[PDB]
């Protein structure tokens, strides 16, 4: 909780129902608690990691996604005067545009648990089952049903963070059709402070990521003898490389 | 064999009298130290055996280093309060018995264990909380190593590090309760003139960055062996010789921080036992 | 299924294409003759469209409990599918 509060010290943030920061926190930790107590089995040997980098993740994209938010708010602002300076028979209809202003307000109340969810998809799920993943995201909806957080009930991770225009990009470059494969692509492009760590048994994989970034595409093996050298002639010139 | 339990506690009697030639004003205080001192390791030797963790092993060298320990802080420290001993006594308690502990059932144990030795062998309700968080014993903040204010101590790591932020590498952490407890922990052991911790950390506790900043407050060398996968003994040995040399020939003051990965073969440890 | 969630996206994003086809058209031909009109019965097709996304919102409430009636079922034929791809994975 000490580590938690002091990297959410930055406060895009506004008032619900119940403290809002002290909320979040409390759910965090208590998914990190439901997280290994569920999944991981051995003894205490693995402890807090995801927590850092999940969140991490949420002020990347609170900070996204606010400044999205605010955007297209100041998107229907805009036109606001702008049809109003014209005021026939059609544009009073546009005017009472309200219900999309109406609607902004409730929009704005699920973008914090709506990003709760989104990055710990990015940061606990990577490594996760069909089954597995859908399971622990039932234990996170209901703990965001505990505390004074909305969320979005009809959620999608995919349709959530993945741009039609990118969806599109993958496909193109051979990404295989299932919701599962699109989540696990958007997992890895979407956030990148880390290093993806791609397991495939098909290396159908690593022709994905080449078709995206093409002629700087350098591709290496830790087994290979120049490895030492062409790792360093890929870092100082800028390649893309898969290992 | 091991001796008596009975034998221990005269020998610390005059391992304690040797030790408060340095403070005569409870020198009629040596002997309940020793009975207490001896009753810690007899419990912490019966209440954490190897059944529960491999490490438990306590022996009388426990008790030697208990005493000795207590001496450096007292051949080091301001002129001592009844009250002060038994804190200082009780660090030393929690530095060789405790932090090899595992976990909290066990931790918590040994508080209301070190509870109950002072209760039953120096009777004061002078004494405070107890618990290794609560005391605090440095000499960062006083020339003379003292118990020291929470307050004082959390600002004074809180401007060095910033500090060690800015002159070594740049990485950016949020300095918390355990943290100074911590940074207490392998500042004495990086004092003492054979000065070796292991820091049983999992991942991202922060154990490494911590062990570099310690060090560099105590102004040590801070090497850490580049080892990779076609590393051979060789290289490893190569490390070694210079950071030895150094530490005689040039008087250099080294600090090696050696991680699990570094070890390769049964060799490499071998050496490192050798060291 | 599938154009249930596709034409959401899409038909807001073609909301977000019209807004801005709005906007370029308005302040280039404000001192032109009255070419916004030929974008406003683009926008009278728009009231399909705004609309359309309210007609397809209606019938969602009524599609996705539908489609969670029906994974019970193949629930009950897929747990035991799998038992049988694991057994003949296992020869």
């Amino acid at each position: 909780s000490q580590v938690a509060n002091n990297m959410v010290d930055v406060i895009p943030m506004e008032f619900t129902d119940f403290t809002i920061r002290d909320a979040v926190v409390n759910i965090l930790i208590h998914f990190d608690r439901n997280f290994y107590q569920k999944m991981k089995v051995g003894v205490n040997p693995r402890s807090p990691g995801y927590f850092i980098d999940g969140l991490r993740a949420l002020v990347k994209l609170v900070t996204a996604k606010y400044q999205d938010l605010q955007e297209n708010q100041r998107f229907v602002n805009v036109g606001l005067e702008k049809l109003n300076e014209s005021v026939k028979s059609l544009t009073f209809e546009k005017e009472r545009w309200l219900n999309t202003t109406k609607q902004f307000s409730k929009t704005s109340q699920e973008l914090i648990g709506n990003c709760i969810i989104s990055s710990i998809y990015e940061t606990y799920f990577g490594h996760l089952n069909e089954r597995e993943r859908a399971d622990m995201l039932v234990i996170l909806k209901r703990l965001l049903g505990k505390f004074a957080v909305k969320y979005d009930v009809n959620y999608r991770f995919i349709d959530y963070l993945v741009t039609l225009d990118e969806k599109m990009k993958w496909l193109e470059c051979g990404l295989d059709k299932n919701d599962y494969f699109l989540e696990n692509m958007s997992i890895v492009m979407n956030s990148q402070d880390a290093v993806p760590f791609l397991l495939d048994p098909s290396s159908h994989m690593i022709t994905v990521i080449s078709n995206y970034y093409g002629n700087k595409t350098v591709l290496l093996s830790f087994l290979e003898e120049g490895f030492v050298k062409r790792l360093e002639n890929a870092i100082r010139f800028g390649s893309v490389v898969i290992i | 064999g091991y001796p008596s339990g009975k034998s221990l506690s005269q020998i610390y009697e005059i391992y304690y009298k040797a030790i408060f030639k340095l403070v005569p004003e409870f020198r009629s205080y040596t002997e309940p130290f020793a009975r207490a001192s001896v009753h810690l390791y007899n419990e912490c030797k019966a209440r954490y055996s190897t059944g529960l963790q491999s490490h438990y092993l306590f022996s009388p060298r426990e008790l030697t280093r208990l005493v000795r320990g207590v001496y450096t802080a007292i051949n080091t420290g301001p002129r001592q309060t009844l009250r002060s001993l038994i804190r200082l006594w009780a660090y030393e308690a929690w530095r060789i018995f405790a932090d090899r502990l595992v976990g909290v059932k066990e931790k918590n144990s040994f508080e209301q264990l070190l509870y109950e030795t002072v209760d039953k062998y120096l009777p004061n309700q002078d004494l405070g909380n107890i618990s290794s968080t609560s005391l605090l014993f440095s000499g960062l903040l006083s020339l003379d190593f003292k118990e020291v204010n929470k307050t004082d101590l959390v600002n004074f790591i809180e401007e060095r590090f910033k500090t060690f932020c800015d002159e070594e590498l740049e990485v950016p952490m949020v300095i918390h309760e355990s943290m100074v407890d911590h940074i207490l922990r392998i500042d004495r052991a990086l004092k003492q003139v054979q000065g070796h911790m292991m820091l049983i950390g999992a991942s991202r506790t922060g154990k490494t960055i911590l062990t570099r900043f310690v060090a560099w407050l105590n102004g040590l060398k801070i090497v850490q062996p580049k080892i990779h996968r076609h590393s051979n003994l060789s290289d490893f040995d190569m490390i070694l010789k210079k950071a030895i040399s150094d530490c005689s020939l040039k008087e250099s003051r080294t600090c090696l921080i050696i991680d699990e990965s570094n070890i390769l073969e049964t060799a490499f440890l071998e050496r490192m036992n050798t060291l | 299924r599938e154009d249930l969630i596709k034409l959401n996206t899409e038909y807001k994003l073609k909301l977000k294409n019209l807004e801005k086809r709005l906007l370029e058209e308005l302040n280039n031909s404000q001192g032109n003759m009255l070419e916004n009109d030929e974008l406003m019965v683009t926008l009278n097709n728009l009231k399909k469209e705004a609309m359309n996304i309210e007609k397809k919102l209606s019938e969602s409430e009524e599609f996705f409990p539908q489609f969670d009636n029906l994974v019970e079922e193949y629930s009950i034929i897929g747990k035991h599918s799998v038992k049988i791809f694991s057994m003949l994975e296992k020869f």
